[PDB]
């Protein structure tokens, strides 16, 4: 358990990928030309994880870039970072997808699956010992919804014991009113049930909610929005980047947070909020439980945590921690499954994100996700029943039972969500 | 001299062995090179040590101890550790994939591909002993590779060395030092499927460690260096009697044969006296009638229970430093008619005692003061039910809607094992309740 | 046939093809096989300028088809805004109920058509209207927690 292999599908996906990759570069001190700038060790105790060794004090990302649409492969490379990924892993095709996600699946995507496998084979023999694999898109596009999910189950077949990490990015019509998003998303949830161990869902409705609302952003752009979500998943990933005790294994991270296989769909949170260019223990403890800090569109107090993680970072005392969290169960019991003792797990980090001094990371598995699905399934059936735009997805190969098909699996996912939110230990 | 072999398995067997093996080496004055100048004899011995030690031909002292894990973390701070030179590079056994805290990892899948060389391995520590008399286990509960590989293990060891003894350490999973939610789940499968092929068993509450080092050693927040630190040396107290001389628990049938009175109920409690924070050397000193009633005080315990729920089977008495036989009994005699000591109807109603007249070893770096007489109590009481009870009940929460079983059975496992092991963890409750609880 | 002829030319946005078919007599209100006129498809697919010119040759503009779909309810659904203030200036239905108990104003809600929405109320729409389900188009607002949609229909 160690290596990790990223993968980043689409427009967004390379879009939120390369923050990523700007963030976390960062953190470990490491230059676009890939060496070691850094002042304090510990930045490359766990640098393998996310990165390679290439010879002449080089650091390396394990990046796969993927898009139908050829415009994003110069977008990348024009980026601050966008140098020091490999010219072998590129691999983007003739034409986009259009928002179809059967272009992604059954026609181009599948006409491209094969480049992408073939790169996957020599990152996959560059590890040591492979621990599983990270992909970053959205789920409303064609390419990073339709292709997505179609190497996700490709890469499952050949490396079935590999954990499979996804963020997935929801549609909201707040940011992006395309009204053929809930087919892709829909569509796309019914192969991540499947397909996926554990799955970060974040939401574009909230995160127009918390820039237009709370960051007061009129007019919130995706790099708005891509900053809190480069912030998440660099909190997210930081047990896996640094040492800290707790290890640094995406399957244990799986059994402690996914009680039913079904049940992999995690809601982030992070706290503070801060914006692109603008606390104590007790303040980050309060606004990880808080919906306005949450990156999915869903109110925990309407659902139950059946589990939780929380990553805090910076230099504080672990025994006020321990004090702020045992509390926090306390003034919520009643928004904690009691039938999953000790479901709360507290992870410290010592080295902080840049421009911070202290922050938190929340990860949990509660039901009040529902919420998000409830949205776009009744979005999917708003548009369904009256059949529209069927056509594009139908002369492509795919056909209407696959739509009714996704559609009875969200609603049976939202009655699993709801069946153990009102179950008791008695 | 009869030999006994040392087995770590998992983190937490691994670093509390290597912190018992740092004391063993100060207790006989072993060198971290294995250099032992006390040790006339050059190349082997009769001595009573020699149970723990083997003697290479440059006169230098190897325990006899397996350290297994199914990943190198934690066993390659050992490579690189102080005691780098004491141990067998070979018998210092590491996988690549850990079990991921799931006993079916560590028993059906993963554990199944390095049984056959840690056998091998153990094998070749067994014909160099004139005379094995079993084997010594360290393990938690809640781990993968701890519960998995060892429930494994002790299957193994009893058909390949089924004369031997086995004695087991256990890790007793905390909420507060607690690596993983489903430890209820890895401690009620290994505890069924190792009942069978253990004589006797210590478990080692880690909330009763976590609780002493709070209280006697004033640690804020007692890390796993505060917790092994204290346990190594009630681990000490307790094998002490094989690897010096006395006349009490003096080889590990004798174990079996005063604490275990009946096979299934082979889980004695464990209480040690005195815990006295290094910040104070001048402390007062107790008396050998203090540290004798401190063992009857639940706050002093190895294992959370209240021993005046339950009634006694056996008590032994392990006294180190200097301790007059005299004090012992007058001790005895004071605290066997003040408190309320209840044996069950069926037993001699008596106190065993063996007394070692030199003090306790503490290691430097230590949270523990030197004190100038130290008792652990082994005792057999049906109050250490109240363990299995608390364990048997987060158990049942989460197993009522079937949580985080699909990663057991995805792993070689059949749902029916968790039926079985949880209608056996009911039979051994009922086993205390027969007897009085 | 012109008619069929005439219903794949709205929907490709021929603005040409419509005008030759019904120059030699066209169905200007055929139908498919759903009930769907030259009028549906033209304003699900957002060719305003076959609309109008649909309007102005007697497509009777509250047409429903098999599951009760005025062009009004797709241009809402879909999101056409000047497709709907067009369809309203000829005498659209705003409260029109198709079989599903849907009016204009809860698909453009559902959909976040806020645009949609705020033209919709300035034309009459009844916010009591109730679905088979009993749901409004406030109902839908606080059920998904749209507060944008929220304060749009508190006017
Ligand atoms: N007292 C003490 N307990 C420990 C120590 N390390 C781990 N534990 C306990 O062991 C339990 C988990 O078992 P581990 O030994 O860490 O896991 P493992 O045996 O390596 O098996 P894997 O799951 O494959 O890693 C936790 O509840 C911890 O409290 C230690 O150093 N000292
Ligand atoms: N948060 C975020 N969302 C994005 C970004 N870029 C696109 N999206 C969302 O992704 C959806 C479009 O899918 P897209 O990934 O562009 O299509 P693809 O190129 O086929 O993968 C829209 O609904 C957008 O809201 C981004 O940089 N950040
Ligand atoms: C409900 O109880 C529990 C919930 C979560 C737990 N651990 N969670 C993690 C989280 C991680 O990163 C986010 C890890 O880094 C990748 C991680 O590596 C081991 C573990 C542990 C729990 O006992
Ligand atoms: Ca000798
Ligand atoms: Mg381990």
């Amino acid at each position: 358990m160690r290596e990790i292999v990223h993968i980043q599908a689409g427009q967004c996906g390379n879009q939120i990928g390369a923050k990523f990759w700007e963030v976390i570069s960062d953190e470990h001190g490491i230059d676009p030309t890939g060496s070691y700038h850094g002042d304090s060790d510990l930045q490359l105790e766990r640098i393998n994880v996310y990165y390679n060794e290439a010879t002449g004090n080089k650091y390396v990302p394990r990046a796969i870039l993927v898009d139908l649409e050829p415009g994003t492969m110069d977008s990348v490379r024009s980026g601050p970072f966008g140098q020091i990924f490999r010219p072998d892993n590129f691999v983007f095709g003739q034409s986009g997808a259009g928002n179809n996600w059967a272009k992604g699946h059954y026609t181009e995507g599948a006409e491209l699956v094969d480049s992408v496998l073939d790169v996957v084979r020599k990152e996959s023999e560059s590890c040591d010992c492979l621990q599983g694999f990270q992909l970053t898109h959205s789920l409303g596009g064609g390419t990073g919804s339709g292709m997505g999910t179609l190497l996700i189950s490709k890469i499952r077949e050949e490396y079935p014991d590999r954990i499979m990490n996804t963020f997935s990015v929801m549609p909201s019509p707040k940011v992006s009113d395309t009204v053929v998003e809930p087919y892709n998303a829909t569509l796309s949830v019914h192969q991540l049930v499947e397909n996926t161990d554990e799955t970060y869902c974040i939401d574009n409705e909230a995160l127009y909610d918390i820039c237009f609302r709370t960051l007061k952003l009129t007019t919130p752009t995706y790099g708005d929005l891509n900053h809190l979500v480069s912030a998440t998943m660099s909190g997210v990933t930081t047990c896996l980047r640094f040492p800290g005790q707790l290890n640094a294994d995406l399957r244990k991270l799986a059994v402690n947070m996914v009680p039913f296989p079904r049940l992999h769909f995690f809601m982030p949170g992070f706290a503070p909020l801060t914006s692109r260019g603008s606390l104590t223990v007790p303040e980050l403890t309060q606004q990880m439980f808080d919906s306005k800090n949450m990156m999915a569109a869903c109110d925990p107090r309407h659902g139950r945590y059946l589990t939780v993680a929380a990553i805090f970072r910076g230099r504080m005392s672990m025994k006020e921690v321990d004090e702020q969290m045992l509390n926090v169960q306390n003034k919520n019991s009643s928004y904690f499954v009691e039938w999953i003792p000790n479901n709360v797990k507290t992870a410290v980090c010592d080295i902080p994100p840049r421009g911070l001094k202290m922050s938190a990371t929340f990860i949990g598995n509660s039901t009040a996700i529902q919420e998000l699905f409830k949205r776009i399934s009744e979005q999917f059936t708003a548009m369904f029943r009256r059949k529209a735009f069927l056509h594009w997805y139908t002369g492509e190969g795919m056909d209407e039972m696959e739509f009714t098909e996704a559609e009875s699996n969200m609603n049976d996912l939202v009655s699993e969500y709801q069946q153990y939110q009102d179950a008791t230990a008695d | 001299m009869r030999e006994c072999i040392s087995i770590h398995v998992g983190q937490a067997g691994v670093q509390i062995g290597n912190a018992c093996w740092e004391l063993y080496c100060l207790e006989h004055g072993i060198q971290p090179d294995g250099q032992m100048p006390s040790d006339k004899t050059i190349g082997g011995g009769d001595d009573s040590f020699n149970t723990f030690f083997s003697e290479t031909g440059a006169g230098k002292h190897v325990p006899r101890a397996v350290f297994v894990d199914l990943e190198p973390t934690v066993i390659d701070e050992v490579r690189t550790g102080t005691y780098r030179q004491l141990f067998h590079p070979e018998q210092l056994i590491t996988g690549k994939e850990d079990a991921a805290n799931n006993y079916a990892r560590g028993h059906y899948t993963i554990g199944k591909e390095i049984i056959d060389l840690v056998l091998d391995r153990i094998r070749k520590l067994a014909d160099q002993c004139t005379g094995l008399q079993g084997f010594l286990v360290f393990h938690s509960f809640g781990g993968g590779t701890g519960s998995g590989f060892t429930s494994l293990l002790m299957e193994r060891l009893s058909v390949d060395y089924g004369k031997k003894s086995k004695l087991e350490f256990s890790i007793y999973p905390a909420p507060q030092v607690s690596t993983a939610v489903v430890e209820p789940y890895n401690s009620i499968l290994t505890t069924h499927t190792t009942l069978e092929h253990s004589d006797c068993a210590f478990m080692v509450d880690n909330e009763a460690i976590y609780d002493i080092c709070r209280r006697n050693l004033d640690i804020e927040r007692p890390t796993y260096t505060n917790l092994n630190r204290l346990i190594s040396q009630i681990v000490s107290s307790i094998t002490a009697s094989l690897r010096f001389d006395g006349a009490l628990n003096v080889d590990l049938t004798e174990f079996q044969t005063n604490l275990v009175p009946y096979p299934r109920i082979h889980f004695p409690l464990a209480t040690y006296a005195p815990v006295i924070s290094a910040e104070k050397a001048y402390h007062e000193q107790l008396s050998v009638a203090e540290i004798t009633n401190a063992c009857f005080e639940p706050a002093n315990q190895m294992v959370k229970c209240d021993p005046r729920h339950g009634k006694y089977m056996a008590c032994c008495l392990l006294y180190r430093g200097d301790v007059v036989p005299k004090d012992v009994n007058a001790a005895i005699a004071t605290i066997k008619t003040k408190r309320s000591i209840q044996f069950v109807d069926w037993c001699p109603t008596g106190f065993k005692v063996g007394i070692n007249y030199q003090p306790p070893t503490v290691v430097p770096g230590g949270d523990l003061a030197k004190v100038q007489r130290a008792v652990c109590m082994l005792s057999n009481t049906t109050a250490i039910a109240e363990a299995w009870a608390r364990l048997d009940h987060k158990f049942d929460l989460m197993y009522a809607k079937r949580a985080f079983v699909h990663w057991y059975v995805g792993e070689g496992m059949e749902e029916g094992e968790f039926s079985e092991a949880r209608e056996d963890m009911a039979a051994l409750e009922k086993d205390y309740e027969e007897v009085g609880v | 046939d012109l008619g069929k002829k005439l219903l794949e030319a709205a929907r490709a946005g021929q603005d040409d093809e419509v005008r030759i078919l019904m120059a030699n007599g066209a169905d200007v209100n055929a139908t498919d096989a759903s009930g769907l006129t030259p009028l549906h498809l033209a304003a699900t697919y957002g060719h305003l300028e076959i609309v109008e010119v649909l309007l102005k040759h007697g497509a009777d503009v509250n047409a429903i088809d098999i599951m009760g779909s005025t062009p009004l309810h797709l241009a809402a659904l879909i999101g056409h805004l000047e497709i709907v203030e067009v369809l309203l200036k000829h005498g659209a239905d705003v409260n029109a109920v198709d079989t599903w108990g849907d009016t204009p104003l809860h698909l453009a809600a559902i959909m976040g058509h806020l645009e949609i929405v705020e033209v919709l109320l300035k034309h009459g729409a009844d916010v009591n209207a109730q679905d088979k389900f009993g749901k409004t188009a406030f109902d839908i607002s606080i059920d998904n927690g749209n507060e944008d949609l929220a304060e749009i229909l508190q006017k």
